[PDB]
């Protein structure tokens, strides 16, 4: 399964944060779909889930703000969180989960059903099958079973009153003084965007060895910037074209910047 | 929240244990799971039902539980195991899940390595947009601690500096970046600018100048 989160990257304080989870093909009608989030530097936090039958379960601490809905016909599950605050800024993941309460009997006991008791007492635990009204009957042990089976990639959602801004992309060109013998560094500077995040590839993914995209810095203006760098053979600088592909999904922007070596 | 140590470390080849302490209503209910979060990747399930391994998880990752404390044990530590690890459990209902506070695992013993430093002057395109950023990229160092200082001519510059916290590259060494934002006039008003990187008591400095390119 491959789960996909979609929705706005930016939410104003007190407005409602909404997301949708879709697949790349697999059906979600027979699976339980849940939402997990992680704020920067904080722990994973469970939000809630909805099972195949449409029953929902929420994190107690957030039950009053959350709503999860299923749309079998669109193969979609949605999430809504009312009253957004900066504490709700986070990466939001949709998941498929294993969720069930397993009943078992203590050692040496047997379920009423396995004793022939198919009506009253079929779900109780008996030390033997002598009497449906056995006074030594006991209730089953409940094991609440939870785990995440599949994880989406996550969608970062920022809560802020500042406005979206797409990035300006500038080349970090290699120069005669800046090589390292057989290899040369070249890059792209991705300036002044909001909110996060930006991702960067090189030559549309055909160049992956040597690539590093740095974390963003937050400037005094409230706008982020980052850089991406790749190491390539110095001999290829006059002949091979190098392009950085910058993706800024919060503004629906993609930029392909050709990075030309300097004459210097 | 379940209680984990904020950090653990071990050396290559050795074994480390990450504990997850809860109560009789979550961990003590007996179905704990573990998750691995590598910076850049999506979370990955490692362990479910206390001891069962998810598909693809080598045998050197093992889960266990004793009462209200569960433990993830990683043997034969490899560099690729550095990550954040989280435990989890239902609490009183299968729909009420709780996660642990997270544990950052550091794998020790890789070779020391001095930083490579590349300093880019403002691009011609940025200057024509009436802006100027110097970009200092610091790569392929270990261990992951550096200091970065900027100079205009030979005097310190603090205004307009931003620096990222080092993080691992795909080859398991560290990299970091630093920035000096100037106006085009400030850029042109000095003879040179420098970025100096201190690593393990030694310093690499790169210089650029408005008149050189
Ligand atoms: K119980």
């Amino acid at each position: 399964v491959q789960l996909r989160e979609s929705g706005p990257s930016l939410v104003k304080p007190s407005q409602t944060l909404s997301l949708t989870c879709t697949t790349s093909g697999f059906s979600l009608s027979d699976k339980t779909v849940g939402w997990v989030r992680q704020a920067p530097g904080r722990a994973l936090e469970w939000l809630g889930s909805i099972d195949s039958s449409g029953t929902t379960g929420y994190n107690s601490d957030l039950k009053f703000r959350l709503q999860i809905t299923k749309y079998n016909s669109e193969n979609q599950v949605s999430l809504s969180l009312i009253g957004a605050t900066t504490a709700d800024s986070a990466t939001y993941y949709c998941t498929t989960v294993h969720q069930q309460t397993r009943k078992s009997c203590p050692g040496g006991y047997t379920f009423g059903y396995d004793c022939g008791f198919h009506g009253w007492g079929s779900d109780d635990c008996y030390p033997d099958c002598s009497d449906i009204l056995n006074s030594d009957v006991v209730g089953p042990i409940d094991t609440h079973e939870f785990h995440v089976d599949a994880w989406g990639q996550g969608l970062l959602v920022t809560v802020s009153s500042a406005s979206t801004k797409g990035p300006s992309v500038f080349p970090l060109a290699p120069s005669s003084k800046s090589t390292s013998g057989g290899t040369a560094a070249l890059g792209c500077l991705v300036k002044d965007y909001f909110p996060e995040p930006v991702t960067v590839s090189w030559n549309s993914g055909a160049l992956t060895s040597g690539v590093h995209t740095f974390p963003a810095v937050l400037q005094s203006s409230g706008l982020y910037s980052l850089s991406s760098v790749v190491t390539v053979p110095s001999s290829s600088l006059g002949t091979q074209t190098y392009i950085c592909n910058v993706n800024h999904k919060p503004s629906n922007t993609k930029v392909d910047k050709k990075v030309e070596p300097k004459s210097c | 929240v379940l209680n984990q140590p904020s950090s653990v470390s071990g050396s290559l080849g050795q074994r480390v244990s990450i504990t997850c302490s809860g109560s009789s209503s979550n961990v003590g209910n007996g179905y704990v799971s573990w998750y691995q979060l590598i910076p850049g990747s999506a979370p990955r399930t490692l362990i479910y039902g206390d001891t069962s391994r998810a598909s693809g998880v080598p045998d050197r990752f093992s889960g266990s539980r004793s009462g209200n404390t569960a433990t993830l044990t990683i043997s034969s530590l490899q560099a690729e195991d550095e990550a954040d690890y989280f435990c989890a459990s239902a609490e009183d209902s299968s729909s009420n899940a709780v996660f642990g506070s997270g544990t950052t695992l550091t794998v020790l013993g890789q070779p020391k390595a001095a930083p490579s430093v590349t300093l880019f002057p403002p691009s011609s395109e940025e200057l024509q947009a009436n802006k100027a950023t110097l970009v200092c990229l610091i790569s392929d160092f270990y261990p992951g601690a550096v200091t970065v200082a900027w100079k205009a001519d030979s005097s310190p510059v603090k205004a307009g500096v931003e620096t990222t916290t080092p993080s691992k590259q795909s080859n398991n060494k560290y990299a970091a970046s630093s920035y000096l934002s100037l106006t085009p006039e400030q850029w042109k008003s000095h003879r040179s600018y420098s970025c100096q990187v201190t690593h393990e008591g030694s310093t690499v400095e790169k210089t650029v100048a408005p008149t050189e390119c």
